[PDB]
RNA sequence: AUUCGGGUCUUGUAAUUGGAAUGAGUACAAUGUAAAUACCUUAACGAGGUUGGA
């Protein structure tokens, strides 16, 4: 059923982030209230529609967000459940090498290692933003994030 | 080894030395070559072996199209013809009775077509924007296949001009989908219904529509019947 | 802390004494002077530190003492490097020069003996040591490095006293006086950054305007920057930059963009501008050096409004790709480091009068 | 320089060279303008990405005439000592190729997408 | 449910006529209904044959027909428009599986719930 | 969904590697119930084992 299906998705999106629950709830609720409020443009541009314009749209982000438009952020809705996953730490520090891959992660971002240019963020789920600086830390020392840096190319997106 | 013919006309199929079965077509100049293709000799007579992964036609043959309308002695119009590689196998398909015109718009490529085409009677090269038919209007004839691989966003509008130019009508339209070339940031299969729908909106009656992966990443193919 | 030095006026530079000193090493990086007997310290790309006496204006900077490294040296505590020492800079109390490159090692020597008193790893496989900046009449050091952080140091504890981010590419330069602040370049990232290490605080400068952008709002009546590549504090309230197109930028720290831009200072040679490898300020006064490789030191004035810079002179004896500018005084000297090569290794093509040594100019009144 | 087709602006230059890196760690790329030739006639690149500062130009310059024929989207970048240390060489490199973008997917898709836009299209 | 997802952006949703008429005689918004409930953009169209039907229904019910027939939902040009509406739908769902339907026809949807990954909406 | 066709192709080791993974104790003063002030925060010292279907 679509429901099923849909129960199909959600365990799709389930490592294509990482997660294991249904903090795909939380991020969807999200896009809920960001669309919903949002997409409550409606209207003009009653001086409001500017504030709250560059303001939401400055959801942007790094990591996050779009890349350069809107406007009409409703995008996200396709997005944001589907974008806004990435962006975190949960997805956004595999993809820059360190991580051995999603879950050969989440394990140093926990387990002290992975930290973001001073301080851990053991917050497994944080979110990225001006990111190259998201580098070990370790303060012998994080190992499994120090010499394993195959990141030395991770020119990635 | 072994060659034998297929459901299509000069289209054929190899048994080999270990086991594989890839597809040729018959060498309309023996000996010769146009990318670094292997050249197969079966019973006194010479197969050019036609590798899916470069074109989209072979391709579309092993993903399963029901009828090419590309045999002998066909005249067609291809759209983006590039460096020659698919345009030479369907020269050889066509046989020295029927016609290419090859509209391909950048230089730096049409070098390398130039070589295939002063080998080959078949086909006729020419370095125009396939955007601009009046262009060509001047060297080329009427067609029976429209065969349509070009790089651009509005590579379907582009497609239907020339059809209604040069297409018979009860003619037919091969046209590549390229999903990543129209928009990088849309879906690829929410792209193919949407060019369709183009084809459908003007008078094109959808026959089949191939998708052509592990071959072409983010590629569809459509054939249809132009009214 | 601002700007009272106004003697840029009375600069005799159309009549400066000019002269060069060979060096039989490849490829200068960096030169550091000591002002209280005055004396400049080199690096280079062959591993060599070496001392000279620069007291005398007279005659040319005097060789004293030299320390090379080399593949001895591979481990990173070693007390010596092993591969290219890209910056030097001596301690204000005459004490001590550090320097520190791609062996990812700050060494600090003394500078009785020339002799390594302690070295300080940076801790990470990219940290890579690209400039220094002594805070002025302190022994607090500034590090720029590879890994986009900025490293401190207290010099006379010999320690790493803590780390600076913000940066999104390496940062090239680093420029400090006597406030506990310094501004930084992050090269690609086109910004510049002010931090206030004791307020925990940082201003953001950014470049990289579009050049279509530019003209469309100069309509209202050029070179691509893809880099910003050098850095030099003016006063406690200003600073200058210089970029990979050509562009000299001053700006102050209340203002967002820069409040002035001289572009293309050092010409072109379809069309390649200079870039600029070379900018230093000497500290709140009024004139400023820029170099590149175009064949002459450009002398500059800031007005007394500090809302625009003049050419003052050129100092046309500077041949070679300069990599590093000092100024003395006693009556000014400018020193400056001339190697074939850029520091970092960016690739240049045809160098006019490319060769290694020391380029000296005595300017009067 | 002449074997550069169209204008890149330095934030898709850097989105370039990451795309690269976490491409090294995720995925597949091939370093080299040999290796890049190759990924191209054989059709497995996703993305090529070329040096602005070739010494000798012509080294490259077969390139956007061969991916154009395999239909293989092609970008720049300013330095090619960027883009071989980028690579997790220590050298330069002319040219490379994305063959597996790994966690670089969306990354890509942007970049594809971007010079789409910046070369006419829609 | 084993069904591969390749949704995007905007959604495509076909609206049957008798959604049309409902929400037209009780004052729903169905072109934002759809955006709140799906939660991106939305392309809203009409097949020929359900616009064809409301059409009928339009000689003695006057309204649904130009809110059908608005650029909101865009006319899906079938090749068959003469088949009853849930026919029409059910035979361009059943190749396109991709478009959600909105349909006021339990029938409709009971019959469309057999194919794998069609969202389905309709109004309580 | 398969009925036969189709799809194509890793998958098992109740095989052999990974770090000095980590947890838990030990001064550790303590924002600190001036005594809670060893229980916090450190710091470390040490230290991985529902359903349906036979």
């Amino acid at each position: 059923s679509s429901r099923l299906d849909a129960e199909l998705k959600l365990a799709g999106e389930f490592g294509l982030k990482n997660k294991k629950e249904i903090y795909r709830i939380s991020f969807q609720l999200s896009k809920i209230r960001r669309a919903a409020r949002d997409l409550l443009t409606r209207d003009e541009k009653d001086p409001k529609r500017l504030f709250e314009g560059n303001a939401l749209i400055r959801r942007l982000v790094r990591v996050g967000v779009l890349s350069e438009d809107k406007k009409k952020l409703d995008y996200v809705l396709a997005l944001k459940v589907e974008d806004f996953l990435e962006r975190r730490l949960q997805t956004q520090v595999y993809k820059l090498g360190l991580a051995k891959s999603v879950h050969h992660a989440r394990v140093l971002i926990t387990q002290r290692h992975i930290a973001v240019g001073k301080q851990i963020v053991n917050i497994p789920s944080f979110m990225v933003r001006l990111d190259s600086e998201k580098h070990i830390d370790f303060a012998r020392p994080g190992r499994v994030a120090r010499r394993n840096a195959a990141r030395k190319a991770e020119a990635s997106g | 080894i072994t060659v034998k013919q297929t459901n299509m006309e000069n289209i054929y199929e190899c048994e080999f030395n270990d086991g594989s079965f890839r597809l040729c077509t018959r060498n309309l100049v023996p000996n010769f070559n146009v990318y670094g293709e292997r050249l197969i000799k079966y019973e006194g007579v010479e197969y050019r072996e036609w590798n899916a992964f470069r074109s989209k036609l072979a391709g579309a043959i092993l993903k399963g199209l029901k009828t090419n309308p590309i045999r002998k002695g066909t005249k067609v119009l291809y759209l983006g013809a590039a460096s020659g590689t698919t345009i030479s196998h369907v020269s050889d398909i066509i046989e020295l009775n029927g016609k290419a015109y090859g509209v391909e718009f950048s230089p730096r490529v049409v070098r390398e077509l130039l070589l295939v085409a002063q080998r080959r009677p078949n086909i006729f090269p020419l370095l125009a924007d396939a955007r601009f038919p009046q262009s060509y209007k001047s060297v080329v004839e009427n067609v029976d296949v429209l065969y349509v691989d070009i790089a651009q966003p509005d590579q379907t509008d582009i497609a239907i001009y020339n059809a209604k130019f040069f297409l018979k009508v009860n003619g037919d339209m091969l046209l590549v989908i390229k999903a990543r070339s129209i928009d990088v940031t849309k879906d690829p299969k929410e792209i193919y219904k949407t060019e369709v729908e183009k084809l459908e909106n003007s008078n094109f009656e959808t026959i089949q529509i191939i998708n052509l992966d592990p071959y072409d990443k983010d590629h569809a193919i459509v054939l249809s019947k132009y009214k | 802390g601002r700007v009272f030095r106004y003697f840029g006026d009375k600069l005799l530079i159309s009549e400066a004494k000019q002269s060069f000193t060979r060096v039989g090493e490849n490829n200068l990086t960096c030169i550091s002077c000591f002002q209280p007997r005055l004396f400049a310290y080199t690096v280079s790309k062959d591993l060599q530190l070496t001392k000279y006496d620069i007291t005398d204006f007279s005659k040319r900077p005097k060789k004293l003492k030299y320390a090379k490294g080399g593949a001895k040296y591979i481990p990173n505590t070693t007390e010596g490097h092993y591969d290219e020492i890209l910056t030097v800079a001596a301690s204000p109390d005459g004490k001590y020069v550090v320097t520190g490159g791609r062996d990812r090692k700050l060494i600090v020597w003394s500078t009785e003996s020339l002799s390594p008193v302690k070295v300080i790893p940076t801790k990470d496989r990219r940290g890579e040591v690209l400039s220094l900046a002594f805070r002025k009449n302190s022994d607090q050091l500034y590090a720029s490095c590879a890994d986009f952080k900025i490293r401190t140091y207290s010099i006379n504890q010999f320690s790493q006293l803590e780390i600076l981010y913000g940066h999104h590419d390496i940062v090239e330069d680093i420029s400090a006086l006597a406030m506990e602040r310094c501004v930084t370049v992050g090269a690609r990232d086109r910004t510049a950054m002010l931090w206030k290490i004791p307020d925990e605080t940082r201003l953001t400068f950014r470049g990289g305007d579009e050049p279509q952008k530019l003209l469309r709002r100069w309509m209202k009546e050029f070179f691509c920057e893809g880099s910003i590549d050098v850095v030099s504090m003016v006063d406690d309230f200003h600073f200058i930059t210089g970029s990979d197109n050509g562009n000299i930028c001053l700006w102050s720290l209340a203002k967002k963009k820069p409040i002035f831009t001289e572009r293309i200072a050092h010409g072109i040679l379809l069309l390649q501008p200079f870039w600029i490898t070379s900018l230093y300020a000497i500290p709140y006064s009024n004139v400023f050096i820029s170099g590149s490789w175009s064949g002459s030191l450009k002398v500059w004035k800031i007005s007394d409004n500090l809302r625009s810079f003049e050419l003052l002179g050129e100092l046309s004896g500077a041949k070679g790709v300069v990599t590093k500018i000092q100024v003395v005084e006693s009556k000014f000297r400018i020193l400056a480091s001339i190697a074939k090569e850029h520091r970092l290794g960016r690739w240049i093509a045809n160098v006019s009068g490319a060769r290694n040594g020391i380029y000296s100019a005595v300017i009067d009144q | 320089a002449s074997y550069v087709k169209f204008e890149v602006p330095q934030d898709l230059a850097d989105k370039v060279l990451e795309a690269v890196r976490k491409a090294k760690e995720s995925g597949k790329i091939k370093k080299g303008t040999n290796e890049t030739t190759k990924a191209v006639e054989r059709g497995q690149a996703k993305l090529v990405i070329i040096a602005e500062d070739v010494q000798p130009e012509e080294i490259v310059a077969h390139l956007p005439l061969l991916c154009d024929e395999k239909k293989i989207p092609y970008v720049y970048v300013s330095s090619k000592k960027a883009l071989g240390e980028a690579c997790g060489l220590q050298v330069a490199t002319a040219s490379a190729a994305i063959l597996e973008p790994g966690e670089a997917k969306d990354l890509v898709d942007e970049i594809i997408k971007r010079v789409n836009e910046i070369k006419g299209k829609t | 449910f084993e069904h591969n997802e390749a949704l995007v952006p905007p959604y495509n949703v076909l609206v049957d006529t008798n959604f049309l008429s409902r929400t037209v005689g009780a004052k729903l918004p169905l072109l934002e209904s759809a955006m709140d409930c799906l939660y991106a953009s939305v392309n809203i169209i009409i097949t020929s044959c359900v616009m064809a039907e409301l059409e009928k229904l339009g000689p003695r019910y006057r309204v649904a027909l130009m809110i059908a027939r608005d650029e909101r939902w865009q006319r899906l040009t079938c090749d068959h428009k003469g088949t009853y509406a849930d026919d029409c739908i059910v035979d361009r769902v059943q190749k396109h599986r991709i478009y959600i339907v909105a349909t006021n026809d339990r029938d409709l949807k009971r019959r469309i719930r057999k194919i794998p990954g069609v969202p389905i909406m309709s109004v309580q």
